[PDB]
């Protein structure tokens, strides 16, 4: 019932993945006797992480009990309450590891926020799941309170290997001395479109052009949101006229890949319509249109 | 708007979304041997497109279909309003007719006023004094 924390200089991705996947899981599975313990890899360097999706997949894997009306309180958070309910429930089951989770960069640009740390601290009290994590920053211990350090129950290990870290340095533009707005995340979109099929690229180009038109007509550095999106029916009518998609089934099939990578969102307004929108900035959208999709 | 149009062509009473799909299907797939031409008069168009261009795009696009028999007449204040809303290529595809109404002059206005007073001006009246 401890929690490892690996720190040092270099890249700890390959080490952590090789240790968690190839060694710990089969050994735990054999020691509890059939199938191996599922592992939830949690990328940290990605600026587009969201704890709601992480808790959704945790719920899917563990299947916790639901929340009664008397426990929802008055406009109370529905994540911390469920975590506390799980903690109270798991204090009587037999001590067996049922899930192993790997946090690659515990102090990334988007996982260092207070709410995410609170969720992870509460999730680590449960003795039936195993934590492995790593950090890169040098003022990392400042991030943990006197109460979070109590229930994290950390044990510190040092591993330095001077690894190149060629994967973590993909969401930022190294060519500009690393001052490329790390919290934006627009470089990952370029990297993904570098290796996509021809049909998807044209659809993304059409969506970007329409969203840019709407943003220009409605409003600079303002970010794009639901107010400047495109209706699903209108987008289907537009794309069907360029031999990109035939029916709504194909469009909804090829939109899931873009939705999963946090490069496009679908949501409903007050009037019941469906709006798709890209959470980028006008300058970044123009750069994307000019540098990678201009030539097709 | 949607439901109103449907309520004026079918007699049914549906919500706005279902009215939208109903109108789409009616204008797209119903054969031309079992329909009747319709003359819509979309008016004060600038008050509909204030959050999105959905209504204008749908109403203008329904004239593209071959099976439809729609004749839309839309009046507005600004001339180049669709270009500022839809886009140049969509407007070029649609291909509508454009008309501009210039203001009046000091002769036409006087002609209107004089025409509106023809029988009364320079006439005779019986008036009771009491």
């Amino acid at each position: 019932g401890f929690s490892l924390l690996f720190y040092g200089v270099g890249s700890k991705r390959n080490f952590l993945e090789e240790f968690a996947i190839d060694y710990l899981s089969p050994k735990i599975a054999y020691s509890q006797l059939v199938n191996s313990i599922p592992c939830l890899i949690l990328n940290g360097y990605n600026p587009s992480c969201n704890y709601r999706d992480v808790f959704k997949e945790i719920t899917d894997l563990l299947v916790p009990a639901e929340l009664t009306r008397s426990e929802t309180k008055y406009w109370g958070n529905h994540v911390i309450l469920q975590i506390q309910k799980m903690i109270d429930f798991y204090k009587n089951q037999p001590l067996d590891i049922k899930l192993i989770l790997v946090v690659h960069n515990l102090d990334g640009p988007s996982i260092r926020k207070n709410t995410f740390q609170t969720m992870l601290s509460f999730l680590s009290v449960i003795r039936q799941i195993a934590i492995v994590a790593s950090t890169d920053h040098i003022y990392a211990p400042l991030l943990w309170d006197n109460m979070k350090a109590q229930n994290y129950n950390f044990v510190f290990h040092d591993i330095s290997n001077f690894e190149p870290s060629t994967v973590e340095s993909t969401f930022q533009d190294v060519m500009k001395m690393g001052k490329s707005d790390t919290s934006s995340g627009a470089e990952g979109a370029k990297y993904v479109l570098q290796s996509l099929t021809v049909n998807s690229k044209k659809m993304y180009k059409l969506l970007i052009e329409t969203q840019m038109q709407n943003m220009g007509n409605l409003s600079g550095p303002k970010r794009g949101t639901q107010r400047t999106g495109v209706e699903l029916k209108l987008f289907n009518h537009l794309c069907a006229a360029d031999f990109i998609a035939s029916n709504e089934i194909a469009l909804r099939s090829m939109l899931r890949e873009f939705i999963e990578h946090k490069m496009a969102n679908i949501t409903k307004n007050n009037s019941g319509m469906e709006i798709i929108w890209v959470p980028y900035t006008y300058a970044e959208l123009e750069k994307l249109l000019k540098t990678v999709l201009n030539t097709l | 708007c949607y439901e109103t149009l449907w309520n004026k062509v079918s007699g049914e009473r549906l919500t706005w979304a279902a009215s939208m799909e109903s109108l789409e299907f009616y204008f797209k797939r119903v054969p031309k041997n079992k329909k009747k031409t319709i003359v819509v008069l979309l008016d004060e168009l600038d008050a509909m497109v204030t959050k999105s261009q959905d209504i204008m795009y749908n109403f203008f696009n329904w004239t593209t279909y071959e099976n439809a028999k729609l004749i839309v007449i839309a009046v507005a204040n600004t001339m180049d309003l669709p270009e500022r809303q839809l886009g140049n290529k969509i407007t070029s595809r649609i291909g509508f007719t454009r008309i501009m109404f210039t203001g009046y002059t000091h002769e036409e206005l006087k002609n209107i006023i004089d025409l509106r007073l023809k029988g009364l001006n320079d006439s005779f009246f019986y008036v009771d004094t009491k």
